[PDB]
């Protein structure tokens, strides 16, 4: 303002930006096998 | 953002913005066989 004439400008501006990923998992496996032989027909229990 | 200018006059001036989102997903499955061979005793036999 210089003296009559009187001037203002104001300004404001704000961002904000966010990113959150995430993963878990788990897998699992398991093999159990077996094998057997017998040499009356009662023993095959 | 919100800019506001005066000079003698009034000015206003308001934004907001807001943005979620959210994404999950899940997959399970399994596979497996069970295998058995057995063979009886049957002490006969045909050796004729």
């Amino acid at each position: 303002r210089v003296l009559f004439a009187k001037k203002t400008k104001v300004e404001h501006r704000c961002t904000t930006n966010k990113l959150s990923e995430k993963h878990e998992g788990s897998f699992i496996q398991g093999a159990e096998k077996s094998i057997s032989l017998i040499r009356s027909e009662y023993g095959a229990a | 953002s919100s800019s506001r200018k005066r000079s003698f006059f009034r000015s206003s001036s308001s934004s907001s913005r807001s943005y979620t989102s959210h994404t999950n997903e899940i997959h399970k499955g399994k596979s497996y066989q069970l295998l058995v061979v057995e063979n009886t005793v049957e002490v006969a036999q045909f050796i004729n």
